[PDB]
């Protein structure tokens, strides 16, 4: 979901919560736009927790970098 | 440490970028303004019979007015008239978009589509900006490969022997046997009808030669003026005369000037039966002459209408047809030299008899083949070839006041003014550049040489001395306010007894017909009793001086503003740099002053704009008019940096200076504008400095004045740079404000004023408007 | 014969009709992208894609603009090389297909020789061999040559060649 | 100052025929284009580096 | 999104040589409605009196800038793009009403973090600026800047033109996780997507 | 190098002083008003001096007009320029009918030469500090070293 599935602070409750979330990719636009996000979820989820990537087929230049 | 170190240390710097200014007239506060008018001056005038100048423009070897006036005061550009000229002259367009892919949106060079920035165009331009503008060697280009080093003309010459034949149309063939009779043997040719015309021994014919003519330098329009530049598009500039472009320009250029972009604003305040266009021209449409004595004998391809474009007052009316579509006054003079002054004079008596509240005064005057020629055989221009014998340099070719002058340098171009009703002015609040005190012309004597200028506008001056041992109290302005208060006393005391006279009447009318019949009649009270407010403010105030032989016009003018002859600092002479007019005109004036009672060692600082400019003809008193105007606003008073050496025989006259250099003054009071054109057409007009005007008016009155001119300003600016950088600056009117069908019904009715329609958002007549009670 | 650089015209012609498996005559220039493919909107975006890859830079709302305006807009920043998209495109025309024999450096200097047609003349031919994919099984090399002679006429129809 | 006159005229040192065409042109009467001049002091400071 | 869904209907739907004509004559309804519905607002507005960026002074738009980017309650720029947008807005003010060669008085954006300190610096240094409207090619320049697309698309609708769905309809997603960044903190004025069902 | 360039015509005439006198002194007269000359310019003096080698009756006369008309109530530069003013016709008056005089004033200068830490060499014309008049500028000549 964008936006309520960018923010990495609501992906990480889910994915620590014990359920798969994906951190969705329409509400960044830059490579390190997403790898900041990712290592923010990272630091925040407990090890061996998993969570997914969601990227829109409608924006093809994010889909050329994501 | 690192480049991180000196990196923040590194400091950007801010080039600046060109902001052309309309440098509207500056008004001060009504407390120091208060200060420069006397007391007795507030509420006496009649503001309805005071002619300001409102918006002043030009088009000359120096391009607009501001370029001319920073080349004039100062000899150099600026960097926002540097940016100026290279637009005018197309060396710079304005791109906005993708430019060679970085997105780009400012000037890049109209030849090479390369980015230029502002700093950059005076190093880049300049040195092509100076040397192709102002007095230079004619540049064919610029008049039909007009080469006065190579002047063609066409010699009568009777053939010895039988000419070679040559093929001839049938047409060709049957005109040239009714042209030549016997002396030429025509014949059909049977295998195409074509024809062949061998002309017989004896025949009529024409060769061309050359002839070096020696006039080679001139004051051309700078290189590069392009009407479509201005936003005029290729119908016109294909069916009019390049007089008509300078003219349309011109009269544009003085509505930005003026605050005025759309001129159907003007008649959201008064008729279109009041804003006359009194322009006129010494020659007018001299390439369509060219076109139909020249081009038509050689059967040369011209337009079928050529004739209409070659009237002087043809010009003014492609005006009237495309910016203005006013029924209001036509009258174009013709004043040769002087022109521009007599249209000033025309527009002054249009406002003063109020036929028209606006007027579009000004000369125009273009230069060609012919009209050089014909001044070369008169030795009227300087003698070029005599000039280069001297190193003498074309810009310094026109000398004025100068031992050495030998004629005037001859120029091309359009000086444009708008001349309105004080109280229209300030009602419409519109800058205010100057007041036209007074405008007048008189013919010398009789004589038997047409060009011989003679001492005719020193008439200004007469008055009549036989008894001047006490001073007249009309010269005093408190015995002619107490006049004033004396005469309202009465109007009001006849406006109350017309108020109970109506009431009595009324009373007999019964009390369903009483409303209309009151309304009916109290704005007929109204209308008189103001008439007879301004009759009395006309009679005290403006022309108190009409009927007094004692006083002499130049000097009541004066008075009107209670100036004194001596306050009169800068007057702009002729200076055409000729032997005749030089020395004429400056005694002329040196016995206006003399004769006024000049105060002693008080010389008129003399200002000769003919040596930058060169002599535009019809146009010359237009360009002096608006230097003039900038004189008065700037407190600056250019030099006459050509006059190297003032003759010696102008000594004598004791109240005139020939400065060399500009003078910063403290302040310019008013302004002397005096011509001489050919055929005894003398001309002078005194101009005054706008601040006085205030005076006559009330803090409230000027104050929404000032807002009303801010907010004006604001919007001219906006409008001006809009137009600059699209060049769309001139938009020709597309219909007439007014549908056909309501056009009779509009001018019948001498209150209709246009309004906003809501669909089109444009000024319009609306039907609602047309003979309403409201 | 003098070289040309391939147009932006002529390549999002090609990449636009190969995408379409339609030949390069049966889609008009003079149409928006949302007019092609409206059926589909996964088509839609995979053009766009393809066409950001080969072009780099695209403009604001690409699909309801149509295909002309749009050649001028590469055009620009654009500069005559084959890129990334139209590279992998000929390497799988020229592996994916049967030249056993012949790769894409042999079918370059073979136009080059003889035609005489130099390289922005060879990707230009190797456009309208893309356009035309011959698809089912060709036999060997002497159809290749005669398919590379008929391509190397249309180049030179649609552009305005002479061989 | 007051009575003082400055006459320009172009030059060239190193031609011959400009000299004494100078000095006729000061020395020649004013009716014959000279000057009528009689000169009291020369400063001949012309040089080239 | 119920003007959204209007301006859906009857002017995105047009074809693009009547949109202009039709945008035009509608102005002043769809600047009404742009102030006081949309999360975007017509950017050339003063004391909620409609105008344009032609009738615009420097120093209203530098303040307008800092209304509609610059957030009060949390005292620090929206985004640092927006920031440098201003920034550079000032940096042309400077550029045109100097009058030679001189310094930047912003030599670093880290000094916008104080907007209205910077802002009254830099028209106290170019007074002209107050009451000067903007010059035709700074209007065309700040249109350009509008349109980079390395910045965070602009919370509001410069001017209508072909191109005003775009202004209308880019980036009108995050507006509702920021209600601060919005004109009056109004939800009704942004754009949250939603299930019908759910 | 020897072409000959000289010609009687191309001779220029300067010869109009009665008139450059009260230019260059309604030049002073702003530009003291215009605080551009002040009471410690030496440039007043030295155009003072040319002033008054073209002194006259109609020099006198717009002089004597200009300064009585000056108005020393609207500010500081004004009175100074109207004291100065009956000071110079006073003068102008005292020098009528006497030879004009060269008469330099200049501030006799003296070579410096600096070197800043970039080693930016610089040459200024630096006022002398013990030599301030030509006066004093013959007296070190005539004392030698």
């Amino acid at each position: 979901m964008t936006p309520c599935t960018v923010s990495p602070d609501f992906v990480a409750a889910t994915t620590n919560a014990g359920y798969t979330i994906e951190l969705a990719g329409g509400g960044y636009f830059s490579a390190a736009g997403m790898t900041a996000a990712i290592d923010s979820v990272v630091s925040q989820i407990e090890k061996g927790s998993t969570f997914g990537i969601n990227l829109i087929y409608v924006n093809p230049f994010m889909l050329q970098w994501g | 440490n690192g480049n991180s170190a000196d990196a923040a240390y590194a400091q950007v710097e801010i080039q600046p970028r060109a902001n052309i200014q309309l440098d509207f007239p500056e008004l001060k506060p009504y407390k120091q303004v208060k200060q420069i008018a006397p007391a007795e001056l507030e509420g006496l005038l009649d503001l309805e019979r005071v002619i300001v100048v409102t918006g002043f423009a030009e088009v000359g070897p120096w391009g607009s007015a501001r370029t001319r006036w920073e080349m004039e005061a100062f000899g150099e550009f600026s960097l926002e008239g540097c940016v100026e000229m290279a637009w005018i002259m197309g060396f710079i367009s304005y791109h906005n978009g993708n430019l060679k892919g970085r997105p780009y949106t400012g000037w890049v060079d109209s030849k090479t589509k390369e980015p230029v920035d502002d700093k950059d165009v005076k190093a880049k331009y300049e040195t092509s900006i100076l040397e192709h503008s102002g007095i230079r060697l004619i540049e064919p280009e610029l008049f039909n490969g007009y080469n006065p080093e190579k002047k063609e003309m066409i010699q009568e010459v009777i053939v010895e022997e039988d000419l070679e034949p040559f093929e001839a149309s049938k047409e060709t063939a049957e005109q040239f046997k009714h042209q030549h009779g016997d002396k030429v043997d025509i014949f059909e040719i049977p295998e195409t009808g074509e024809y062949s015309v061998k002309l017989l021994k004896g025949a009529t014919l024409y060769i061309p030669k050359a002839l070096r003519f020696d006039r080679l330098v001139a004051g051309q329009i700078p290189t590069g003026w392009n009407a479509k530049t201005y936003g005029i598009s290729d119908d016109i500039i294909s069916q009019v005369d390049p007089i008509t472009l300078f003219v349309l320009v011109s009269v544009v250029e003085a509505f930005i000037a003026s605050g005025i972009t759309d001129p159907y604003e003007m008649y959201k305040y008064v008729h279109v039966s009041e804003v006359g266009n009194c322009s006129g021209s010494g020659m007018g449409g001299v390439s369509a002459l060219r076109g139909m004595f020249k081009d038509r004998f050689k059967d040369e391809p011209v337009q079928n209408d050529i004739l209409q474009e070659s009237f002087i007052n043809t010009m003014s009316a492609w005006v009237n047809m495309l910016l203005i579509s006013s029924s209001g006054p036509i009258k174009t003079p013709v004043g040769a030299c002087a022109t521009s002054v007599e249209s000033v004079d025309i527009g002054v008596e249009t406002i003063l008899s109020g036929k028209a509240r606006i007027c579009i005064v000004g000369g125009y005057d273009d230069f060609q083949e012919e009209g050089s020629f014909e001044f070369g055989n008169m030795k009227a221009t300087s003698n070029t070839l005599e000039e280069f014998e001297h190193g003498r340099t074309p810009a310094e070719m026109s000398r004025p006041a100068t031992t050495t002058r030998n004629g005037f340098m001859e120029a091309q171009g359009a000086g444009i003014q708008i001349i309105m009703q004080a109280d229209l002015a300030l009602k419409m609040g519109v800058p205010i550049y100057g007041i036209v005190a007074m405008a007048a012309t008189a013919t010398d004597k009789i004589g038997r040489s047409v060009p011989a200028p003679g001492k005719g506008i020193l008439t200004t001056a007469r008055e009549h001395h036989s008894s001047v041992k006490y001073a007249s109290p009309n010269l005093n302005m408190k015995y002619r306010k107490r006049q004033l208060v004396t005469r309202e006393a009465q109007i009001k005391d006849w406006v109350e007894n017309e108020l109970e006279a109506l009431k009595l009447e009324a009373e007999e009318i019964p009390s369903e017909d009483q409303n209309e019949f009151l309304l009916e009649r109290t704005r007929e009270i109204h209308n008189e009793a103001e008439s007879q407010l301004r009759a009395a403010q006309q009679q005290w105030g403006n022309d108190f001086y009409k009927r007094d032989p004692r006083i002499a016009p130049l000097r009541g003018a004066l008075a009107t503003y209670g100036l004194t002859i001596d306050d009169l600092g800068v007057a702009s002479f002729h200076g055409t740099s000729t032997k005749a007019n030089d020395k004429n005109e400056s005694a002329t004036i040196n016995e206006m002053m003399k004769h006024l009672g000049r105060s002693e060692g008080n010389p008129v600082i003399g200002v000769f704009q003919k040596f930058l400019t060169g002599h535009p003809k019809g146009a010359a008193g237009a360009w002096m008019m608006n230097g003039a105007l900038q004189i008065l606003n700037s407190g600056i008073i250019p030099g006459n940096r050509n006059a190297d050496n003032v003759d010696k025989i102008l000594e004598q006259f004791e109240y005139v200076l020939y400065p060399s250099k500009t003078l910063k003054t403290d302040g310019v009071r008013a302004v002397s504008i005096t011509s001489f054109g050919f055929g005894q057409k003398g001309g002078q007009a005194i101009v005054v400095h706008p601040d006085y005007l205030y005076g006559a008016i009330t803090e409230d009155r000027y104050n929404e004045y000032v807002a009303k001119v801010s907010a004006r300003e604001k919007s001219a600016y906006k409008f001006f740079h809009n137009g600059m950088i699209y060049n769309k600056l001139f938009v020709s009117k597309e219909h007439a404000p007014y549908t056909d069908e309501l056009e009779e019904d509009v001018y019948l009715d001498p209150l209709a004023r246009v309004s906003k329609d809501k669909k089109s958002g444009s000024l319009t007549f609306n039907s609602k408007n047309i003979q309403s009670k409201d | 014969i003098a070289d040309e650089p391939v147009k932006a015209s002529l390549l999002l012609h090609v990449l636009v009709a190969h995408k379409l498996k339609k030949s390069l005559d049966s889609i008009p220039m003079s149409k928006t992208i949302k007019d092609l493919v409206g059926g589909k909107s996964t088509v839609q975006n995979e053009i766009l894609g393809d066409l950001g890859k080969e072009f780099g830079t695209t403009p604001e709302k690409p699909e309801e603009t149509p295909l002309e305006e749009l050649a001028e807009t590469f055009q620009d920043t654009f500069s005559g090389a084959l890129g990334k998209q139209s590279s992998s495109l000929l390497s799988r025309l020229i592996s994916s297909k049967m030249p056993g024999g012949f790769t894409i450096t042999v079918a370059r200097k073979y136009l080059q020789t003889r035609w005489g047609l130099p390289s922005g003349r060879q990707d230009g031919v190797l456009l309208v061999a893309l356009s035309n994919e011959p698809a089912a099984r060709l036999g060997s090399e002497a159809d290749a040559k005669a398919f590379l002679d008929s391509m190397a006429q249309k180049y030179a129809s649609i552009v305005g060649v002479d061989l | 100052a007051k009575g003082s006159t400055l006459i320009v005229v172009p030059f060239n040192q190193g031609s011959k025929q400009d000299v004494e065409a100078l000095i006729e042109f000061i020395y020649d009467t004013e009716k014959n284009g000279g000057l009528g001049w009689d000169l009291d002091a020369i400063i001949p400071f012309a040089a080239i580096p | 999104v119920m003007l959204w869904k209007e301006f859906d209907e009857t002017i995105f739907n047009l074809p693009k040589n009547k949109l202009v004509p039709t945008l035009e004559a509608k102005r002043d309804y769809i600047i009404s409605r742009l102030n006081a519905d949309f999360q975007k607002p017509w950017f050339a507005t003063v004391n909620g009196q409609a105008r344009d960026l032609a009738t615009m002074t420097y120093e209203e738009v530098a303040k307008r800038l800092v209304e509609l980017m610059f957030i009060r309650s949390t005292n620090s720029w929206f985004d640092v793009t927006w920031r440098t947008f201003t920034g550079d807005f000032l940096r042309r003010v400077e550029e045109r009403f100097t009058k030679s060669k001189t310094l930047s008085l912003i030599q670093s954006y880290s000094l916008l973090d104080k907007p209205d300190e910077a802002i009254e610096k830099v028209f106290n240094a170019y007074p002209a600026a107050r009451e000067q409207f903007l010059n035709a090619q700074d209007i065309d320049h700040f249109l350009s800047m509008c349109q980079n697309p390395m910045q965070k698309p602009v919370p509001f609708v410069p001017v209508l033109d072909r191109r005003f769905e775009i202004f209308f309809k880019k980036d009108s997603l995050w507006q509702s996780e920021h209600l601060e960044a919005v004109v009056d903190q109004d939800v009704q004025r942004t754009c949250i997507l939603h299930g019908p069902v759910a | 190098g020897v072409a000959t360039s000289f010609s009687r015509k191309k001779a220029r005439t300067f010869d109009s002083s009665w008139n450059w006198a009260k230019q260059s002194l309604l030049s002073l007269y702003f530009e003291i008003i215009h605080g551009v000359l002040k009471n410690v310019d030496r440039e007043v003096v030295s155009e003072a001096i040319n002033i008054m080698n073209r002194s006259n009756d109609a020099l006198i006369k717009f002089m004597e007009y200009h300064i009585s008309n000056t108005d020393e109530t609207k500010g500081e530069n004004y009175q100074l320029v109207k004291t100065l003013g009956e000071q110079l016709i006073e003068n102008c008056k005292q020098v009528l009918d006497v030879d004009p005089v060269y008469k330099d004033v200049a501030k006799p200068t003296g070579p410096k030469t600096a070197i800043d830490k970039n080693g930016n060499i610089t040459y200024s014309e630096e006022p002398r500090e013990k030599v301030r008049k030509l006066s004093q500028y013959v007296q070190e000549m005539a004392l030698g070293g």
